[PDB]
C-alpha cells in the first residue's frame, strides 16, 4: 500500500499554531489542514501544510464545509512558489478519529487518489508518540454489509532534516537532555514503554469491561482477534528455557565482569601517576 | 557527664574533619 | 563555652552536606 | 524547659552569666515553637526579678509579638511615674519593632502619656533628630563631584550621575552643588529626566515640615512644562519623601491619581503609592492600583505590581496571591511581568514553612519570569533563618538551569539567606 | 477446552472421544494440519500430538468476563514491576 | 520620539521556516517577508513569516509581480490571524552578519511606511546544530549623529546579554543602523509539544536486539580489546622518563592505548546491563 510515513518537524509545528489561531473557544474546534508532500517511494514524506476553513457542529454529524475554491487557489499560489510539492492528504486536530471524516477523504479523494490522514495531538496529555496515520480501504465483512470505508493504521515517525534538525535543536534549550549519557536514557526508554503497555491494556480493560456489563453490542470481531493474544504468553516455568535463558545470563556476565576488571586496573593506575606526580613534585617545590 | 560531652564534639570534629578533607578533591575536579 | 563548642561543629556538620550535595550537582551538569 | 527555669534560677550571676542565655538560644534554634516557649520563660525571670531592667524586654517581646504584655508593662510603668524608664522602649518598639505590630499596639496602650503616645506612633521628633544630626554634623565633599564632571556622553556619565550625585547628599536637605548649575541639567530625552525628579526626593529624606510647597516649583499643576514627565517626576519625589510615613502624603496620592492622566505621570504616582504604604495593607490602595493592573499597559506594569507587592507586604492574603499569580501568565508583555516578580515576591515576608506551597507551584511553572519571581520568593520566605532546606533548592534549581535569565538573579537570592552570620558565605 | 498448560493431548483421549480406531488417528489430525485450523506437530515414538495454535472461535458472556480476569491479572503485574524499576534508581533515570 | 530598550519576539515557526528557505537557496541570497505586529511601543512580536518567488543573480536578488504578496496577505486573512507585513528578512550564507551596501537600500523603502521596521539577517552556512546564527537590525538616521539614537534607559539592549561582532563593526553595526537582542516566547501549547518529538512507544523500549548478533558484537568487541590491551602493557612499560610535556608531543602520531580502553569499558557496559534488564524485563511483564 504506502508502507509508512514520514513526517518532517515543520509540519506538526504549523498545526500547533493553527490551533492557537481559531481555537479561542476551545471546545470542540476540529482544525483541518491539507498536507504538502512527495511519495518519492512507496515510503512517503511531507514537508509543506497550509490552511482551510472549517465550521461543524457539536451534534448533527453531517453538516460542514471544506472549502473548494481556497483548496485550488492556495494550491496554485504554492505552485507558484514550490512546483515540487503535491497535496497528499490532510490533518484534523481531533484527539480521536471521528464519524465525519470518511466523507471528509471522499470528498478530496478527487485531487488525491491516497489521500492519507494524520491525527495530530495538539494537547498530549497521554504520554507517547504523536501523529498518527490513517488510510482507506475496504473492508468488505461477512456479516452482510457489502462494504464500509473505516480506515486502518499506517506507521508513522517524525523525520528530520539537515536544517529543520538544526532549528528544533537550538529550540531544545529550555529542556536538559540526557540522550548524551547513555546507561540511563535506556532506562527511561523502559519505563516509558512499560508505562504505555500499562496505558493501552487499562484501554482495552476499560474496553471489554464496558462491553461486557451489558452497555453497548458485543462485537463479533475483536474479541476472537483478541483471543490470539492470549494464546502467545509462553510459558516462564519451562525447562529447556530456563536452561537457555541462565546459559546466555552468564555469557553476558563474563563480558560484564571482563569489563569492571579491566576497568580497575585503569583506576589504579591514574591513581598511583596522580601520586607519584604529587608527591616527586612536592618534594621539589618544598 | 562533662567528658560526655566532651567525647561528643570529638566524633563530631572527626565526621566534620573527614567531609572536609573529602571535599576538596570534588572541587579540585569542578575547577578543572 | 563548650556549648558553643558543640553547636558549631553540629551546624558545620549539617552545612558541609549541602556543599557535598550542590557541587555533585555541578559536576555532573559541567559535563553536558 | 522544667528544670531550666530553676537552673537560670539557681543562685549564679544576675549579668550576662544568665543574659547570654537569651542570645545563645536564639542565634542557634530549630524551629518557631521551641523558640517561643523558651523565649516565654525568659520575661517571667527579667520581670519577677527583683530589679526588672526594662530595656531589655522588647527583644524579647517583638518576637513574642504580644500586644497584652506590653499593654501590660506600661500599665505597670504609667503609675510607677518614672519617666525616665517611660519612654525607652517606647522609642525601642519604634527603632527595632515591625510598623504592623506598632499600630496594632497603639489603640491598645491609649484607649505625659499623649506626646509619648504621639512618640512611639509618627517618630517626627526622632525624625528631627536623625535629620538635625545629618545637617549639623554634615562633611559632604564636592571636589570628587568635579572630578566626575569631565565624563561626557549621552549616557549614564551625564545623564545618571544625578543619582550617583544623590546617594551622596541623601537625607542631607543640601541640594546646593545640584542647583550650582541648570545647564548641567538640560542633557537627556525623557528618561533621566525623570531620575533628575527624582533624586529631589532622596536629598530632603524625612522632611515633614518641607511640605508641598518645597516641590512646588516643579509640580504638574503649577508650571505645567512641555515635558510632562518632569511632572511625573514630581509625584515619584513626593513618594519618596515619606517613606513608610502614609498620612497626608498618602491621601494626596489617593486622590492625585483617582483623576489621573496618561501613563507617564501615573508611573512616577503610583511608585509614590507605593512607596508611602508599604505594610499597610490598605484596601483603597490596593483597588485603585489594582485598576493600575487592570489598565492592560506594558509601562505601568512595573508602576502597579511593585505596589501591590509594596502594600501588601508580608500580609499573604489569599486575594492579592491569587489574583496576581493569576493575572501574571495570560499577559502577552514583559514590562508587566517584569515588575510582577518582584511584586508577587513581596507578598512573602519570612513566613518560612507558610510560603512553601506558593513556591512549589510557582518555581516550577514555564514562565522564566515567574522563575525569576519564584527564586526571588525563595529569597524572602526564608530570610535571616538560614536553614539548609532553602540554600538546598536556591543552589540547587538555579546553579544548574537551562535558562541563563534566572542564574543571575539565582546567587543573588544568596545574600538576603546569610546576612545573619557572614563568617562563611564568601567561603560557600 | 484446556488453557494452554497441558495443550498436548494423547491419542487415547482423541480415540475415545472421537470413537475412531487406534491406528486411524493420525491421518484425521494430519487433515486437520491439511486445512490450517490446528498448527501443531505429532510425535510417533510417545504417540503425543503436540500443540501450538488453535483457530479461534466465538465465545460468551462468562468467558468474556473470565478474559477480563486474566486481563486483570496481567494488568497488575506491569503496574507492580514498573515500581520495581523506578524505585530502585533514582538519579540514574532521574 | 524615543527609542526605547526594544525587544524582537520570534516563533518557532518563523526560525524554522527562515532557516529552511535560507538552505534551500544556499549559494545565493534568499527572500521573504515577515508577520506579526507591534504588541506595546516597547517589544515588536513577529509571528508568522512567507516567502515570495524571486528572481536571482550573481551578486543580487529581486522579486517578481507583486499581485502575489497583494493577494497572499489578502488571502491569510481569511484564515485565522489578520496581522500586518512588520519586516523583511534575507539570508548572507558565508558573509559576515551584517547590511551590506544594496541591503540598506531598501531598508528606508520599508521604514519610510512604517516607523517600527525591522530586518533580520539569517545565515544557513554558519549556524550550527546547537545554535543558530541570527540578527536583527534597525536603520538609524544618518543625519543625526551628534544626539544620542537610543538613551538606554536600562541596561537590556548593550554589552549585556550580547557583545557587538567584529565584521559587522566592519560593514556598519553601530553606524548607519544598529541590532537590536532576540528573545524567543514559547505557548504552553507548543511548549509541551516541542519537548516530545523524539520517543517511540512502547515497541522500541521493550525489545530484545537479537543474541547471536549480540553474542558476536561482544566476541569482536573483546578480540580487539585482547590486542589493545596488549599494546597497552608496552605503553605503560615503556613510559620513558622524560616528563609527559614532550610524551605528548610523540603521542601526537598514531598511538592509542590508555585511550581506546574506557570507551570499549562504557560500550560494553552499557550495552550489556541494558539488555540483560531489558531481558528480564520481558520475561516477568508478560508471563
Amino acid at each position: 500500500a504506502v508502507q509508512k510515513v514520514v513526517v518532517h518537524p515543520l509540519v506538526l509545528l504549523s498545526v500547533v499554531d493553527h490551533f492557537n489561531r481559531i481555537g479561542k473557544v476551545g471546545n470542540q474546534k476540529r482544525v483541518v489542514g491539507v498536507l504538502l508532500g512527495s511519495w518519492q517511494k512507496k515510503v512517503l514524506d511531507v514537508s509543506n501544510s497550509f490552511a482551510v476553513p472549517f465550521d461543524e457542529d457539536d451534534k448533527d454529524d453531517s453538516v460542514w464545509f471544506l472549502d473548494h475554491d481556497y483548496l485550488e487557489n492556495m494550491y496554485g499560489m504554492f505552485k507558484k512558489v514550490n512546483a515540487r510539492e503535491r497535496i497528499v492528504g490532510w490533518y484534523h486536530t481531533g484527539p480521536k478519529l471521528h464519524k465525519n471524516d470518511i466523507a471528509i477523504n471522499e470528498l478530496m479523494k478527487r485531487y488525491c487518489p491516497n489521500s492519507v490522514l494524520v491525527i495530530i495531538d495538539v494537547k498530549p496529555k497521554d504520554l507517547g508518540l504523536p501523529t498518527e496515520a490513517y488510510i482507506s480501504v475496504e473492508e468488505v465483512h461477512d456479516d452482510g454489509t457489502p462494504t464500509s470505508k473505516t480506515f486502518e493504521h499506517v506507521t508513522s515517525e517524525i523525520g528530520a532534516e539537515e536544517a529543520e534538525e538544526v532549528g528544533v535543536e537550538h529550540l531544545l534549550r529550555d529542556i536538559k537532555d540526557t540522550t548524551v549519557g547513555t546507561l540511563s536514557q535506556r532506562i527511561t526508554n523502559q519505563v516509558h514503554g512499560l508505562k504505555g503497555l500499562n496505558s493501552k491494556l487499562l484501554d482495552i480493560r476499560s474496553y471489554l469491561e464496558k462491553v461486557a456489563t451489558g452497555k453497548l453490542p458485543i462485537n463479533h470481531q475483536i474479541i476472537y482477534q483478541l483471543q490470539d493474544v492470549f494464546n502467545l504468553l509462553p510459558d516462564v516455568s519451562l525447562q529447556e528455557f530456563v536452561k537457555a535463558f541462565y546459559l546466555k545470563t552468564n555469557d553476558q556476565m563474563v563480558v560484564v565482569y571482563l569489563a569492571s576488571l579491566i576497568r580497575s586496573v585503569v583506576a589504579l593506575h591514574n591513581l598511583i601517576n596522580n601520586k607519584i606526580a604529587n608527591r616527586d613534585a612536592e618534594k621539589k617545590e618544598g | 557527664l562533662r567528658q560526655y560531652y566532651l567525647s561528643k564534639i570529638e566524633e563530631l570534629q572527626l565526621i566534620v574533619n573527614d567531609k572536609s578533607q573529602n571535599l576538596r578533591r570534588l572541587q579540585a575536579q569542578r575547577n578543572e | 563555652d563548650l556549648y558553643s563548642r558543640y553547636k558549631k561543629l553540629q551546624q558545620e556538620l549539617e552545612f558541609l552536606e549541602v556543599q557535598e550535595e550542590y557541587i555533585k550537582d555541578e559536576q555532573k551538569n559541567l559535563k553536558k | 524547659l522544667d528544670v531550666f527555669e530553676k537552673t537560670i534560677l539557681e543562685s549564679n550571676d544576675v549579668p550576662g552569666m544568665l543574659a547570654y542565655s537569651l542570645k545563645l538560644c536564639m542565634s542557634l534554634m530549630q524551629n518557631k515553637q521551641f523558640r517561643n516557649k523558651v523565649l516565654r520563660v525568659l520575661v517571667k525571670i527579667y520581670m519577677n526579678l527583683e530589679k526588672p531592667d526594662f530595656i531589655n524586654v522588647c527583644q524579647c517581646l517583638i518576637f513574642l509579638d504580644d500586644p497584652q504584655a506590653v499593654s501590660d508593662i506600661l500599665e505597670k510603668l504609667v503609675k510607677e511615674d518614672n519617666l525616665l524608664m517611660a519612654y525607652q522602649i517606647c522609642f525601642d518598639l519604634y527603632e527595632s519593632a515591625s510598623q504592623q505590630f506598632l499600630s496594632s499596639v497603639i489603640q491598645n496602650l491609649r484607649t505625659d502619656q499623649t506626646l509619648k503616645m504621639i512618640k512611639i506612633l509618627s517618630g517626627e521628633m526622632a525624625i528631627e533628630l536623625h535629620l538635625q544630626f545629618l545637617i549639623r554634623n554634615n562633611n559632604t565633599d564636592l571636589m570628587i563631584l568635579k572630578n566626575t564632571k569631565d565624563a561626557v556622553r549621552n549616557s549614564v556619565c551625564h545623564t545618571a550621575t544625578v543619582i550617583a550625585n544623590s546617594f551622596m547628599h541623601c537625607g542631607t536637605t543640601s541640594d546646593q552643588f545640584l542647583r550650582d548649575n541648570l545647564e548641567w541639567l538640560a542633557r537627556a530625552t525623557n528618561w533621566a529626566k525623570f531620575t533628575a525628579t527624582a533624586s529631589l526626593g532622596v536629598i530632603h529624606k524625612g522632611h515633614e515640615k518641607e511640605a508641598l510647597q518645597l516641590m512646588a516649583t516643579y509640580l504638574p499643576k503649577d508650571t505645567s512644562p512641555g515635558s510632562a514627565y518632569q511632572e511625573g517626576g514630581g509625584l515619584y519625589a513626593l513618594g519618596l519623601i515619606h517613606a513608610n510615613h502614609g498620612g497626608d502624603i498618602i491621601d494626596y496620592l489617593l486622590n492625585q491619581l483617582k483623576n489621573a492622566s496618561n501613563d507617564i505621570v501615573r508611573h512616577g504616582g503610583s511608585l509614590g503609592l507605593g512607596l508611602a504604604a508599604m505594610g499597610t495593607a490598605r484596601q483603597d490602595v490596593y483597588d485603585l492600583l489594582k485598576t493600575n493592573l487592570y489598565q492592560d499597559d506594558a509601562v505601568t506594569g512595573e508602576a502597579a505590581g511593585l505596589a501591590l507587592g509594596l502594600v501588601m507586604l508580608g500580609s499573604k492574603n489569599a486575594q492579592a496571591i491569587e489574583d496576581m499569580v493569576g493575572y501574571a501568565q495570560e499577559t502577552q508583555h514583559e514590562k508587566i511581568l517584569r515588575g510582577l516578580a518582584v511584586g508577587i515576591a513581596l507578598v512573602m515576608y519570612g513566613r518560612m514553612e507558610e510560603a512553601d506551597a506558593l513556591i512549589e507551584s510557582l518555581c516550577r511553572d514555564k514562565d522564566p519570569i515567574l522563575r525569576r519571581s519564584g527564586m526571588y520568593t525563595v529569597a524572602m520566605a526564608y530570610c535571616g533563618s538560614g536553614n539548609n532546606k532553602a540554600i538546598r533548592r536556591l543552589l540547587h534549581v538555579a546553579v544548574s538551569d537551562v535558562n541563563d535569565d534566572v542564574r543571575r538573579a539565582a546567587v543573588e537570592s544568596l545574600g538576603f539567606i546569610l546576612f545573619r552570620t557572614p563568617e562563611q558565605c564568601p567561603s560557600v | 477446552t484446556r488453557p494452554a498448560n497441558h495443550r498436548q493431548l494423547t491419542f487415547e483421549e482423541i480415540a475415545k472421544s472421537a470413537k475412531i480406531t487406534v491406528n486411524e488417528v493420525e491421518l484425521l489430525v494430519m487433515k486437520a494440519l491439511s486445512v490450517g485450523l490446528v498448527k501443531g506437530s505429532i510425535d510417533e515414538v510417545d504417540k503425543r500430538v503436540h500443540m501450538t495454535w488453535v483457530q479461534p472461535r466465538v465465545l460468551d458472556l462468562q468467558q468474556i468476563k473470565g478474559m477480563k480476569d486474566r486481563l486483570e491479572f496481567w494488568c497488575t503485574d506491569v503496574k507492580s514491576m514498573e515500581m520495581l524499576v523506578e524505585h530502585q534508581a533514582h538519579d540514574i533515570l532521574t | 520620539a524615543v527609542d526605547t530598550a526594544e525587544q524582537v519576539y520570534i516563533s518557532s515557526l518563523a526560525l524554522l521556516k527562515m532557516l529552511k528557505h535560507g538552505r534551500a537557496g544556499v549559494p545565493m541570497e534568499v527572500m521573504g517577508l515577515m508577520l506579526g505586529e507591534f504588541v506595546d511601543d516597547y517589544t515588536v512580536r513577529v509571528i508568522d513569516v512567507f516567502a515570495m518567488p524571486q528572481s536571482g543573480t550573481g551578486v543580487s536578488v529581486e522579486a517578481v509581480d507583486p499581485v502575489f504578496q497583494a493577494k497572499m496577505l489578502d488571502m491569510l486573512k481569511q484564515t485565522g490571524r489578520p496581522e500586518m507585513v512588520v519586516g523583511w528578512y534575507h539570508s548572507h550564507p558565508g558573509f559576515g552578519c551584517w547590511l551590506s551596501g544594496v541591503d540598506i537600500n531598501t531598508q528606508q523603502s520599508f521604514e519610510a511606511l512604517s516607523e517600527r521596521a525591522v530586518a533580520v539577517v539569517v545565515d544557513p552556512i554558519q549556524s550550527v546544530k546547537g545554535k543558530v546564527v541570527i540578527d536583527a537590525f534597525r536603520l538609524i538616521n544618518a543625519n543625526m549623529m551628534v544626539l544620542g539614537h537610543e538613551p538606554r534607559q536600562t541596561t537590556s539592549n548593550l554589552g549585556h546579554l550580547n557583545k557587538p561582532s567584529i565584521q559587522a563593526l566592519i560593514h556598519g553595526l553601530n553606524r548607519h543602523y544598529y541590532s537590536i537582542t532576540i528573545n524567543y516566547r514559547k505557548n504552553e501549547l507548543e511548549q509541551k509539544m516541542l519537548l516530545n518529538l523524539h520517543k517511540k512507544s512502547w515497541m522500541e523500549g521493550l525489545t530484545l536486539q537479537d543474541y547471536s548478533e549480540h553474542c558476536k558484537h561482544n566476541e569482536s568487541v573483546v578480540k580487539e580489546m585482547l590486542e589493545l590491551a596488549k599494546n597497552y602493557n608496552k605503553a605503560v612499560e615503556e613510559e620513558d622518563k622524560m616528563t609527559p610535556e614532550q610524551l605528548a608531543i610523540k603521542n601526537v602520531g598514531k598511538q592509542d592505548p590508555k585511550r581506546h580502553l574506557e570507551e570499549h569499558v562504557d560500550v560494553l557496559m552499557t550495552s550489556n546491563i541494558v539488555q540483560c534488564l531489558a531481558a528480564m524485563l520481558d520475561t516477568v511483564v508478560f508471563k
